[PDB]
RNA sequence: CUAAAACUAUGUGCCGAAGCUGCGGAUGUAUACUUUGUAUACGUGGUAGGGGAGCGUUCUGUAAGCCGAUGAAGGUGUGUU
RNA sequence: GGGGAGUGAAAUAGAUCCUGAAACCGCAUGCAUACAAGCAGUGGGAGCACCUUUGUGGUGUGACUGCGUACCUUUUGUAUA
């Protein structure tokens, strides 16, 4: 008897929709990352993506605690000599909540081809409606 | 119908007709050996988990024969210190064939 | 038992001469028992 | 059945002849002869010599019609170099290689 | 002024990946059946139904 | 007795270069580079014989954790309960069972649950 | 990361090394004991360096032998110990 | 310069001529490779191709993934820039 790897051809991805209204950002992102990586399945394999699709709706209603809405800084560098840019959590969540969720979740994922493939399965929407009704997602209440 | 058995400091999930390599045994190439310390026997809605051993379960195998695994090269080298050491290795195994699982 | 094929020296009579600088495995390799970087490690290195 | 012609010892480096050899690999011999006729490359002359030699070999020694022959294989290998001296400034000297090449052409039905 | 490492054969070929030649534009002339370079006179001196050096 | 070291040296270099088949560039063609590549492959394989056991145990533990969380447990409490229930199945077999037979793994989780109570 | 993913105190589990244990194999020293083979025990990271045991290469004898055109040496693959 | 024909036991023994290694340079086939960061391997591992077989087989390749800063010398100490 030897230990078997999940074959990529028999991996069954499932669709889920989670509502982010009034949830702690990091404490929701850990569960999202666990679902995207496939860590909740017994066929789990570190070199295979066996995770699920996760739809995040009402992404702009996600919450941070303490004074982080004003104190949490998001940085960028344009790679130009003085081009370090900075924004707020509350400015960026009223402008690009999808970038907030992507930054939170991408840092909790592996960094490489498999990690990019895993991040492709998180679909983030600021409103209450998503366009994936053809995929029939189930309500994952975290 | 599978059973968990112990052989050579290792546990194996076996089914009937399975041919598996375990650590070297003393039994000769026609002997039939018996495992009476079966740990679990599953038959389908009939699951007997021994704590630690299933009471009367027995698994009979046939010694197909002994061999060695393919050659492993062991290389040791300490850089800048003038030390190098090479060794070969082939591990002995016994190849068994599972004949019967009682449970 | 008396042939030029079947004559042997006594056990312990012959030893192999030691050969320096013939690799790591021999144990007398790179410097051949001389150590590193002194007067005694040079050619004709003994003091009187 | 392939018919071969070998132009051994052509006075040109293989790197330059290979550019012409790549142009006609896997083509009809009529198309290849057209391509070689209207090229301004020095290698085109030598490759045309070798290719028309292979076509003549196929017709005479093997009795194959030319209308369906094809450049089924061609490659350029290096040959024996000539070594020469080139004086340089300040008494320095450099070594010049005069590179040759062998062209192999195989035509097939 | 000069390389610090010898370039591998693979990078050398990747540089030469742009070195291929192109064929020319050839047309079959109808007044002679000949093949010539397009918009060029033939080697017999013909071009578009006109003759040089009769 | 002049000894020409041509056949033996060639044989040794050919052995080292045969152990280098598949390596990139000089590492499979040039003896000086191939020899270092081969010695390093050996050191790596020695170290990875040890690392493989850690890697496979961590895989089994992740799979058991997934199976135990599908049954209202966690790896910690399930292993503790199976050790309190005198069950001595090791992690490789437990992970194989979790991956291939969910009913038997639910039965094992029931043993562990009843022992934890 | 904020009734923490911090800190203090306490507890129950678990993970975690080439450590320990299990299984298989080799080897050094010593002791028994056949009288040189097995047990038993303790050991087996190493530079300088010391000690012990071997492989292979050319040449001389063994050899006016033995193998070789039904194919030597050499070269290039494969399988195997 | 070559292809035949012929000679020869042999002509990839054809005069740059016994054997004809490596570096190095072609062509052909199989597989991989144009969203992805580093001593180029190693452990695992899907898929494909070809052999064979009713293999828990072999041969080539290697998506993805954990770990991983050449060798020598000299040094207290070197991935050392
Ligand atoms: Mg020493
Ligand atoms: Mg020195
Ligand atoms: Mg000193
Ligand atoms: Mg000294
Ligand atoms: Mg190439
Ligand atoms: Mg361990
Ligand atoms: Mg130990
Ligand atoms: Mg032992
Ligand atoms: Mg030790
Ligand atoms: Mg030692
Ligand atoms: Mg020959
Ligand atoms: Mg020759
Ligand atoms: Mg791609
Ligand atoms: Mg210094
Ligand atoms: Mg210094
Ligand atoms: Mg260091
Ligand atoms: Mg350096
Ligand atoms: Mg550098």
């Amino acid at each position: 008897m030897k230990t078997l790897s999940a074959k990529p051809a028999e991996v069954q991805h499932d669709w889920f929709v989670v509502d982010a209204t009034g949830k702690t950002l990091g404490r929701l992102a850990t569960e999202i990352a666990r679902r995207l990586r496939g860590k909740h399945k017994t066929s789990y394999t570190p070199h295979v993506d066996a995770g699920d699709y996760i739809i995040v709706i009402n992404a702009e209603q996600v919450q941070v605690t303490g004074n982080k809405a004003l104190d949490k800084k998001y940085y960028r560098h344009t790679e130009f000599p003085g081009g370090l840019k900075e924004t707020n959590f509350e400015k960026l969540v009223a402008h690009k909540p999808e970038e907030i969720f992507e930054r939170a979740v991408k840092g909790m994922l592996p960094k490489g081809p498999l990690g990019y493939a895993m991040i492709k399965k998180m679909k983030v929407y600021a409103g209450s409606e998503h366009p994936h009704a053809a995929q029939q997602p189930q309500v994952l209440d975290i | 119908m599978y059973a968990v058995i112990q052989s050579g400091g290792k546990q194996h999930r076996v089914v009937e007709g399975e041919t598996l390599k375990v650590e070297l045994l003393k039994a000769e190439s026609g002997a039939t050996i018996t495992f009476d310390d079966v740990l679990m026997v599953v038959n389908g809605d009939n699951i007997q988990i021994g704590a630690p051993v299933v009471a009367g379960a027995k698994v009979t195998a046939e010694v197909i024969g002994h061999g060695r695994h393919d050659k492993i090269r062991i290389i040791k080298m300490r850089r800048r210190k003038h030390y190098r050491k090479q060794q070969g290795h082939r591990q002995w195994f016994t190849e068994l064939k599972i004949t019967g699982i009682s449970g | 038992t008396l042939r030029l094929n079947e004559l042997a020296p006594a056990e312990g009579a012959k030893r192999e001469h030691r050969r320096l600088g013939r690799g790591i495995g021999s144990g007398v390799g790179k410097t051949g028992g001389r150590g590193i970087k002194g007067q005694k490690s040079r050619k004709s290195g003994g003091v009187r | 059945m392939e018919v071969t012609a070998k132009l051994r010892g052509a006075a040109i480096s293989a790197q330059k002849a290979r550019l012409v050899a790549d142009l006609i690999r896997g083509k009809s011999v009529a198309h290849a002869l057209n391509i070689l006729n209207f090229s301004n490359k020095k290698a085109a002359v030598l490759v045309k010599k070798a290719l028309e030699s292979a076509i003549a070999n196929a017709e005479h020694n093997n009795s194959l019609d030319v209308d369906d022959l094809k450049v089924s294989t061609i490659y350029v290998d290096e040959g024996m170099s000539l070594k020469r001296i080139m004086p340089r400034a300040k008494g320095r000297a450099d070594r010049i290689t005069k590179r040759t090449c062998h062209i192999t052409v195989k035509v097939g039905v | 002024a000069v390389q610090q490492n010898r370039k591998s054969r693979s990078r050398r070929d990747m540089r030469r990946s742009h070195d291929a030649l192109t064929e020319n534009a050839l047309t079959v002339d109808q007044a002679t059946g000949e093949t010539h370079r397009r918009h060029h006179v033939t080697k017999d001196g013909f071009y578009r139904g006109r003759q040089l050096f009769a | 007795a002049r000894v020409k070291r041509g056949v033996v040296a060639h044989r040794r270099h050919k052995k080292i270069l045969a152990r280098a088949k598949g390596y990139y560039g000089a590492r499979s063609r040039v003896y000086r580079v191939a020899f270092q590549a081969v010695i390093k492959a050996g050191q790596y394989a020695y170290r990875d014989r040890r690392q493989k056991k850690r890697q496979f145990r961590a895989l089994w533990i992740a799979r058991i954790n997934a199976g135990a969380r599908q049954n209202g447990l966690s790896y910690s409490r399930m292993i503790d309960g199976l050790k309190k229930a005198q069950v001595i199945i090791d992690r490789r077999v437990l992970a194989d069972i979790a991956m291939h037979d969910a009913v038997a793994f639910a039965a094992l989780a029931e043993k562990a649950k009843g022992a934890l109570a």
